[PDB]
RNA sequence: GUCUCCGUAGUGUAGGGUAUCACGUUCGCCUAACACGCGAAAGGUCCUCGGUUCGAAACCGGGCGGAAACACCA
RNA sequence: GUCUACGGCCAUACCACCCUGAACGCGCCCGAUCUCGUCUGAUCUCGGAAGCUAAGCAGGGUCGGGCCUGGUUAGUACUUGGAUGGGAGACCGCCUGGGAAUACCGGGUGCUGUAGGCUU
RNA sequence: GUUUUAAGCAGGAGGUGUCAGAAAAGUUACCACAGGGAUAACUGGCUUGUGGCGGCCAAGCGUUCAUAGCGACGUCGCUUUUUGAUCCUUCGAUGUCGGCUCUUCCUAUCAUUGUGAAGCAGAAUUCACCAAGCGUUGGAUUGUUCACCCACUAAUAGGGA
RNA sequence: GGGCGGUACACCUGUCAAACGGUAACGCAGGUGUCCUAAGGCGAGCUCAGGGAGGACAGAAACCUCCCGUGGAGCAGAAG
RNA sequence: CAGUUUUAUCCGGUAAAGCGAAUGAUUAGAGGUCUUGGGGCCGAAACGAUCUCAACCUAUUCUCAAACUUUAAAUGGGUAAGAAGCCCGGCUCGCUGGUGUGGAGCCGGGCGUGGAAUGCGAGUGCCUAGUGGGCCACUUUUGGUAAGCAGAACUGGCGCUGCGGGAUGAACCGAACGCCGGGUUAAGGCGCCCGAUGCCGACGCUCAUCAGACCCCAGAAAAGGUGUUGGUUGAUAUAGACAGCAGGAUGGUGGCCAUGGAAGUCGGAAUCCGCUAAGGAGUGUGUAACAACUCACCUGCCGAAUCAACUAGCCCUGAAAA
RNA sequence: GCUCUCCCACCCGGGGGGCGGGGCGGACUGUCCCCAGUGCGCCCCGGGCGGGUCGCGCCGUCGGGCCCGG
């Protein structure tokens, strides 16, 4: 019967990677968070105020608030076979962006490029991401010499 | 015979600190407070403005924040006070409120709001904090940033302050640690700072060193006496700084002639050069060596 | 069945900066000699090794020895 | 090339010993009437400017430590899945696919996305 | 209808430690009912630390000489005649300690039969192999299994069902 | 098995936990039923343990002074 | 929409590893000045000199870690994969503001190649029975000497369920059921019981006075062997070698000092080279001693071997029940 | 485009070297330097490597174009 804790086994967690420790650098705080952005979340030791309880290390979800210094976020959670969609407010430090979105935001605009391009010249370019296809058949040049036979090794003790 | 303390287990344990803190020109821990904009502003910036005390200079500067290091609108350098006819003492209680005060109609003349909010022409030494006008558009105001100076009772960084307030910024502050202020009875005066502005604790040096010695009146001043300064000419100016100087606020930058771009620093030794001096070393020690015994 | 003390001159035995009594026993003091009584001897791995210590036998265990204990309810 | 305020994890920017430093600059330096403070005008605060290159300064140096990246160690150690595969058991081989880390040997030693005055 | 009191609504406090919160000391060998093999006391099962038995290695003892007989510090196994551990089956009942009487069985052999080695001259004695057909007693004290002692003898070996 | 003996009967800290989270036994090593007008709330100013080299009585260890000094000190209690 | 995969993205401190890196544990030497002592030691003193044992500093070395860590995998955990998006005008605001700045909310218009792979009809809303005594295996794992013992995590089964195989069997291996004809297979099996080799089956090891014979499984070892079959490393091969029907071993001396008597036949530092195919002051018998003998090492006659070591495979001893 | 080795020369065919050789500026360190080693900038020449692309002719298909076309 282990105990119930605010922060049961976070002995690893909410530490400090090694040697960065010290002040929290400036240019964490000065970002700027609209409301629908994509959040990914992390701890940390230093500010105690407004920490994420210990089940969030990781998750990533979306804002809904904005506040003087936190943001309120919805995210998603797995309670004893059901999922529960349960909202916080967490303060600026305990916080990133996510890249995930971004790839897809520079392929809208690659794709719409490659669209009214192309168009209106009658073109036909493909636009759907197509998985990796198996190999072309290709020759292969030995200018000169023969390849190099091999000899597995006879046993030795080696210690 | 001790242990030595910078080991190997010295250096790799070693996290180094931030370099403005090693060359501990700033305060991280007085710049978080100041500088950070409150998240629902949404890119509203927050305007702070730098003072700067030199052992022969003054700077005023202002300045915002970004997250690509913080940019200046508007400087105010000391010595650009020559133009005017100030040429000595440059650096006193006088200037500072001088450099505040070119530094505040320099802004107004760089956003166009210079007959509208005034500030105080005379000078007084009571409270000016200037209220905003309805209709027209609204006051300027910039949350000061001193640093690394103890603000006492009694620092020229202020007179830089009443200067730019009495220009016409809206700077929040309180007279307490003004040169007039009573620390036993909490009251405080105007004409004994208007006394330190103009400079008669420093001309009262026209008796304490004219009278009792004359050797030392040419021991520390030989610049006023150069420049033919008597100790009453203690006198306005700001009318000059007023009128119309502004329109070169930045001096208009002087023309670049070419330069021939020589170099005065010697160059890095190479790798091809620094495998080259140790054939030299070994073979000049071994033919100093074998020759000799 | 195994847990609780404690081990120290020859005897037995008092107690973080020295190894102490009482008796055992050699020489010397009063006396008429005698007994009683008195004063100076020898005597020490304070159980065998390692650490705390500026200095530990008295602090710490691991260990070997002895004695005094305990095992209940078909 | 320098001064002011910075950015990023803040070391490619640190530490130790050497050396040259043009002009503008930064600084040690000259001092104690001015309600700035101390047991102490050294530190802090102010008024200054005769005089000069040590300075967290600036730049280069060390068959340097340190750090930052690359090979070796190694398809080794480990490992998701499977077998009426061995073995008395301990544990080890195979198919299937993933796959590290030191020692050791090499190269690098501040970019300045930065705005204002400035080797100009 | 008026004044006293009480009842009202809101916020703190007066405590329940078995801590989501009853107000509570014993025994029955004179004993009774409802049930349980979910849960003990016997046997039997799987296990073998403890008990019992047997190995390897070889520093020494053995007047001398490692291994005729013995074996230190170390190490690999079997046995269920000791005690423990566990709780699977039976509590709408499997009659629970010893002894008397009575058949059979195993061998890890005390004696007898046939044979080897000795620090075996003979006589005595210790050591091992094939081997369980045949034997292994009479008595005092104790409820005794166990013990202890007096005699005889070829020998007074050890156990299970 | 019951009993005598204990609290795993409400809480927290490391571990078991098999690299998110969750996770048991009479499994381990440990603690609590409080304390404080400041040990709470702001601001200025300083930097610790240990170590060296010295200095009258001063010794292993009193105070002073200089240098190195990334936490080796401290933060009321258990441990991170 | 998904108990799944790909392409982008962040998260984690386990197995491994590492002390020449911190926190703790630990072995042995090496250079130094003493950094200080207990004793030698010369000393009326010393870090003078000291043997040092010893701790002290520096470079090195042997091993370790659930409540220690620089690094750091495998599986694994969330998000995103276009119309609920993009892009153009404009409006309101009493909050925010130097500047219609900064945001948010609103009326409008324009843009579809449906923007990874594979598969499938989905969405919500009521009333409610039975149950809350659980068990086994593969791996992962804590206490315990161990248990067909006790206690947890991932998936799967018996319970709720039969069928062919394992002689027999609640869980193992195949496989999941309407009543029936024909065919073929799975795990398994084919001398007879008992359906199937009544093959001209293929290549080899093995003899037991206790042979031996198929997952869970009903039993057994360390050590041994000139029993045999393979293998491995160097040292003797037409270098008559590797066994023996074989021709013989001491004129100095009869060693030195030696035993009473010993010449090798007894004791001792020793142990040689001198016609020497041959030194040994004898491997040895003998004799009171020698005398007389043979031999270590060497000299004659014929047509292919030795020393250890893997227990390397099977076989045996090791190996005692009612 | 970058520039290692067959080999090239200083030196004893090889190591060392290689991208070499020529002219000019400035900098460089141990040695007394000569040295030679390097090395940046500027210019010229030689040398091979490496494919892209533009192109060529020739060989190479029981080839391809309703099995081109007369
Ligand atoms: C209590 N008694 C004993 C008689 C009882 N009525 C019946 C009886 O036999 N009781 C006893 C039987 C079993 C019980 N017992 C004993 C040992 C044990 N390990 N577990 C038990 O439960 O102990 C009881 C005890 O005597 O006290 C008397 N008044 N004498
Ligand atoms: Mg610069
Ligand atoms: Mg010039
Ligand atoms: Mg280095
Ligand atoms: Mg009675
Ligand atoms: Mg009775
Ligand atoms: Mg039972
Ligand atoms: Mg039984
Ligand atoms: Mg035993
Ligand atoms: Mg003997
Ligand atoms: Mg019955
Ligand atoms: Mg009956
Ligand atoms: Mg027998
Ligand atoms: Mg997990
Ligand atoms: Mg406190
Ligand atoms: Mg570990
Ligand atoms: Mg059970
Ligand atoms: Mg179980
Ligand atoms: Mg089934
Ligand atoms: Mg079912
Ligand atoms: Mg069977
Ligand atoms: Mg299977
Ligand atoms: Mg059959």
């Amino acid at each position: 019967t282990n105990t119930k804790g605010k922060r049961r086994g976070t002995r690893y967690m909410f530490s400090r990677p090694f040697r960065k420790h010290g002040v929290v650098p400036l240019a964490t705080y000065m970002r700027i968070y609209k409301k629908g952005d994509i959040v990914d979340i992390k701890g940390m030791g230093t500010v105690q105020k407004g920490m994420p309880h210990k089940c969030y290390h990781g998750k990533t979800g979306r804002v809904y608030n904005v506040t003087q210094h936190a943001v309120g976020i919805v995210v998603n959670k797995q309670v004893k076979g059901k999922i529960l969609a349960k909202r916080i407010n967490v303060r600026i430090e305990h916080i990133k962006h996510s890249k995930s979105r971004d790839s897809f935001l520079k392929r809208v605009k690659e794709n719409d490029q490659k669209k009214k391009e192309a168009k209106e010249k009658g073109t036909w370019v493909q636009l759907k991401r197509q998985p990796a296809p198996p190999r072309e058949a290709h020759f292969v040049r030995t200018n000169g010499k023969e390849p190099e036979l091999l000899e597995p090794i006879p046993y030795e003790f080696m210690a | 015979f001790v242990k030595v303390v910078k080991n190997k287990a010295y250096f790799k344990r070693y996290q180094v600190k931030f370099r403005r803190r090693r060359e501990g020109k700033t305060d991280y821990y007085a710049r978080k407070r100041l500088v950070i904009q409150d998240k629902n502003k949404y890119n509203t910036p927050k305007y702070r403005m730098i003072v700067r005390v030199t052992n022969r200079d003054i700077i005023c500067q202002i300045a915002y924040a970004r997250i690509e290091g913080d940019m200046i609108v508007c400087a105010a350098y000391a010595h650009e006070l020559p133009k005017y006819g100030v040429k000595v003492g440059l650096t006193n209680y006088a200037a500072a409120y001088c450099t505040g005060l070119l530094l505040a109609r320099r802004l107004l003349n760089r956003f166009g709001m210079d007959k509208i909010y005034e500030g105080q022409v005379e000078v007084t030494g009571d409270e000016y904090n200037v209220e905003s006008i309805d209709g027209q558009p609204g006051a300027f105001t910039c949350y000061l940033d001193a640093g690394l100076a103890r603000t006492t009772t009694g620092n020229k960084v202020f007179g830089a302050l009443k200067g730019a307030v009495d220009g016409g910024l809206s700077i929040p502050h309180s007279t307490k640690r003004f040169p007039g202020y009573d620390s036993e009875s909490k009251e405080f005066n105007a004409e004994v700072h208007r006394k330190h502005i103009m400079g008669q604790n420093v001309a009262d040096y026209m008796r304490y060193l004219m009278e009792e010695d004359e050797d030392a009146y040419k021991k520390q001043f030989s610049q006023y006496i150069k420049n033919n300064v008597t100790p009453d000419m203690m006198e306005e100016m700001y009318k000059k700084a007023h009128a119309a100087i502004r329109e070169n606020p930045v001096y208009e930058k002087k023309p670049k002639r070419e330069v021939k771009k020589k170099r005065w620093n010697r160059p890095k030794m190479s790798l091809a050069q620094k495998k080259d001096r140790v054939a030299q070393k070994k073979a000049s020690f071994l033919r100093a060596q074998e020759r000799a015994a």
